[PDB]
């Protein structure tokens, strides 16, 4: 019940070759040959580029193409342009009658250097303790390709609940920014040793620790 | 050219309901399927329900299963989603989306093959309610705003008065587990500024007739 799976981040130069994997279980990918993709541009709606692996609609041009291989689809886009940068969405039918979404890649075409984040952890301020509240803020900023996930650790222990992070969005400066916020009690706060926002972009990761002095 | 219009997406509190529209053109509706599928802004597309050309059977994903309804009104050429029982869990953009094969009982044969522009749904219990505004405070620094608590969107941030521009990036809203809205905004400046040049930001938000000035220092 949980989506197909996919690459979150998968990137390629301009001319190049790109595949993107959409991978479910004998449940549906594995069984039928009714796994569409779509291309979504950012605040745009969803539009059909595949339907049934391998087929194409008229106007999609056919650098676009699919294939399938047990219980593994795949998009493969050849000839990388500019305009091919956008999220990719596969979706199988199930033995459920339902059709089942995957998790979505974004395909970036590169036009600028590999950057990694900088991260700055904002612990709570005072004012806001005094208000009964407290937040952590991590900014994360000047970055390329644009897709990172963030990890909270309490003092050594990781930690989900009450996290919300944005999705990268681009910044002045043409590189990309991302926020998440850690909210919790002032007794949370002023009880552990630390706290860790943890920002992993392309395989790497970088730390930012604070502490209640 | 294929239309697909979707309508009705507003703020409804939890437990309520609400009824979305799609209103098509440019096909023979009655021979199609259609669908419905959400997606929470920022995140993936998750398939909602579909309804055959012709009465059958509606197929529907199993965290909508009980609580919403697709139905169609072919005279006017209209699809419905009827949502109770909304949980916060159900904000989304739901968009309406045309079944490709002609004349199918079930979402198989050629995926989606034209969608709607799509309408938003928040589910949220809460009312006009103005943000509280905290200082993030900082050879380069990032200092900021953190802009609390608010509803509905949006607010906006400048820093003094609009003289501040370079290296300003105010983030998106994100709807929390309350139901409420926050956001930060946040400059990057020389640190050898930090004692001499003055950061203020101004905190705008129009739902409320609401403006908040903060001053926001080292240390």
């Amino acid at each position: 019940q949980s989506a197909l799976t996919q690459p979150a981040s998968v990137s390629g130069s301009p001319g190049q070759s790109i595949t993107i994997s959409c991978t479910g279980t004998t449940s549906d990918v594995g069984t039928y040959n009714f796994v569409s993709w779509y291309q979504q541009h950012p605040g745009k709606a969803p539009k059909a580029i595949i339907f049934d692996v391998t087929n194409r609609p008229s106007g999609i041009s056919n650098r676009f193409s699919g294939s399938k291989f047990g219980n593994t689809a795949s998009l493969t886009i050849s000839g990388l342009q500019a305009e091919d940068e956008a999220d990719y969405y596969c979706a199988a039918y199930t033995v459920a009658s339902t059709l089942l979404f995957g998790g979505g890649t974004k395909v970036t075409v590169l036009r600028q250097p590999k950057a990694a984040p900088s991260v700055t952890l904002f612990p709570p301020s005072s004012e806001e303790l005094q208000a009964n509240k407290a937040t952590l803020v991590c900014l994360i900023s000047d970055f390329y390709p644009g897709a990172v996930t963030v990890a909270w650790k309490a003092d050594s222990s990781p930690v989900k609940a009450g996290v919300e992070t944005t999705t990268p969005s681009k910044q002045s400066n043409n590189k990309y920014a991302a926020s998440s916020y850690l909210s919790l009690t002032p007794e949370q706060w002023k009880s552990h040793r630390s706290y860790s926002c943890q920002v992993t972009h392309e395989g790497s990761t970088v730390e930012k620790t604070v502490a209640p002095t | 050219e294929v239309q697909l219009v979707e309508s009705g997406g507003g703020v409804v509190q939890p437990g309520g309901s609400l009824r979305l529209s799609c209103v098509a053109s440019g096909f023979s509706f009655s021979d199609f399927g259609m669908n419905w599928v959400r997606q929470a802004p920022g995140k993936g597309l998750e398939w909602v329900a579909f309804v055959p050309f012709d009465r059958r059977i509606n197929y529907y994903a199993e965290s909508v299963r009980g609580r919403f309804t697709i139905s169609r009104d072919d005279s006017k050429n209209t699809v419905f989603l009827q949502m109770d029982s909304l949980r916060p869990e159900d904000t989304a953009i739901y968009y309406c989306a045309k079944h490709r094969s002609q004349w199918n009982f079930w979402p198989r044969e050629g995926g989606l093959d034209h969608w709607g522009q799509g309408t938003l749904v928040t589910v949220s219990s809460a009312s006009t309610k103005g943000p509280s505004v905290f200082p993030l405070a900082p050879g380069t620094a990032a200092l900021g705003c953190l802009v609390k608590d608010y509803f509905p969107e949006p607010v906006t941030v400048s820093w003094n008065s609009g003289a501040l521009t370079s290296g300003v990036h105010t983030f998106p809203a994100v709807l929390q587990s309350s139901g409420l809205y926050s956001l930060s905004s946040v400059v990057t400046v020389p640190s050898s500024s930090l004692g001499t040049q003055t950061y203020i930001c101004n905190v705008n938000h129009k739902p409320s007739n609401t403006k908040v000035d903060k001053k926001v220092e080292p240390k």
